């Protein structure tokens, strides 16, 4: 398995290395990969160092002991995209893996902090046997956050649904995450936060019944 | 010049079949690699499966996750490349693409010492499983403690539905967000409104929600 940071951010004509970190490393080179929303996916690099045609210059890949890098010196505004690594997923295998992939943002803006709003279970949905929290997520960037939903301080993993963040009319990304618990879930406990990750700070709104 | 078009995207039942199919030209086709990769809506793509050419027998890998259930053929005659989908589950949802893969080989190691690389992509197509056809959208109020407000639409399939708040004449401060898919394989959205505390009385707010595959209108006030 292949692991990459989600979030990587950059500003214009600086140098960025995305880096990918697996046990097949070690034994095999990675392919890297740029694909861009609603568009194929290009291939960068590969093995020890491969450029195909038609990839800049300032595209560059590196690979030591259980990692491999994909390096961007002089960041453009077209380098704004998904970055993925592709390699064995075990020494000698047959199958391929791709990691995580890394948002790549070159700054166009202030970074923005997000808004949070957590709304409780209305009534009437509890009415019908149903209980949705939801958070709401506006006027952040980079498009890039992390949601955490807690009961009182223990954490909650079931029940949590988050969309993947998208640009508003603003210019900024905007994302919901809903947690749904079963009516009795949520007469137990004192209070149900979410909390909101955002380039190092967490914003946490909390509600009770 | 090198030019891949998938094709058979579209919607399937949960335990339902589908061919996709993958048209290449602009390169020698019989012997390229060809490797099926998915993408899962807002998410990281994931290595499906990859077929060989005659010279290696047709040998075929399958991902894990996969195996069993999907089957990679080809027909070298007419250029195409299909990905057999059978016994289709939520988690099969949704972007497919075929790729031309590379491959590092020596006559002594075989392909174990090298890896595998994708030179060209298509475009994609859609596969969207789920057992709903048309269902209209349950509305509740999302009510107050700057205050907000809003609506909250669950439960519909197919997207889009259309919220607007008071029947058009409140544009400012509502923030309609994307909808999200369900493990059910249904869509659920919220649409809030902010105003200031004091105001949040002095109007009454209505969200109008319009699913027009499932022929819905809903209207629901919001109450503190």
């Amino acid at each position: 398995e292949l692991t990459q940071d989600p979030a990587v951010s950059v500003a214009l004509k600086q140098t960025v290395t995305i880096t990918c970190r697996g046990d097949s490393l070690r034994s095999h080179y990675a392919s890297w990969y740029q694909k861009k929303p609603g568009q194929a996916p290009v291939l960068l690099f590969y093995g020890k160092n491969n450029r195909p045609s038609g990839i800049p210059d300032r595209f560059s890949g590196s690979a030591s002991g259980n990692r491999a890098s994909l390096t961007i010196t002089g960041a453009q505004a077209e380098d704004e995209a998904d970055y993925y690594c592709s390699s064995r997923d075990k020494s000698g295998s047959r199958l391929s893996v791709f990691g995580g992939g890394t948002k790549l943002t070159v700054l166009s803006q202030p970074k923005a902090a997000p808004s949070v709003t957590l709304f409780p279970p209305s009534s009437e949905e509890l009415q019908a046997n149903k209980a949705t929290l939801v958070c709401l997520i506006s006027d952040f960037y980079p498009g890039a956050v992390t949601v955490a939903w807690k009961a009182d301080s223990s954490p909650v993993k079931a029940g949590v649904e988050t969309t993947t963040p998208s640009k508003q009319s603003n210019n900024k990304y905007a994302a919901s995450s809903y947690l749904s618990l079963t009516p009795e879930q949520w007469k137990s406990h004192r209070s149900y936060s979410c909390q909101v990750t955002h380039e190092g700070s967490t914003v946490e709104k909390t509600v009770a019944p | 010049e090198v030019r891949l078009v998938e094709s058979g995207g579209g919607l399937v039942k949960p335990g339902g079949s589908l061919r996709l199919s993958c048209s290449a030209s602009g390169f020698d086709f019989d012997n390229a690699w060809m490797t099926w990769v998915r993408q899962p809506p807002g998410k990281g793509l994931e290595w499906v499966g990859r077929i060989t050419g005659p010279g290696e027998g047709w040998s075929v890998d399958y991902a894990e996750s996969v195996k069993g259930r999907f089957t990679i053929s080809r027909d070298n005659t007419k250029n195409t490349l299909y990905l057999e989908m059978n016994n289709v589950r939520t988690e099969d949802t949704g972007y497919y693409f075929c790729a031309r893969t590379g491959k590092y080989y020596d006559f002594w190691s075989g392909y174990a010492a090298g890896e595998e690389y994708f030179q060209d992509w298509g475009q994609g197509t859609l596969v969207i499983v789920s057992s709903a056809s048309t269902k209209g959208p349950s509305v509740f109020p999302l009510a107050p403690s700057t205050a907000a407000l809003g609506c909250l639409v669950k439960d519909y399939f197919p997207e889009p539905v259309t919220v607007s708040w008071n029947s058009g004449a409140l544009t400012s401060g509502v923030h309609t967000f994307p909808a999200v898919l369900q493990s059910s394989g249904l869509y659920s959205l919220s649409s809030v409104v902010t105003v200031p505390s004091s105001s949040l009385g002095t109007q009454t707010y209505i969200c109008n929600v319009n699913h027009k595959p499932s022929n819905t209108k809903v209207d629901k006030k919001v109450e503190p």
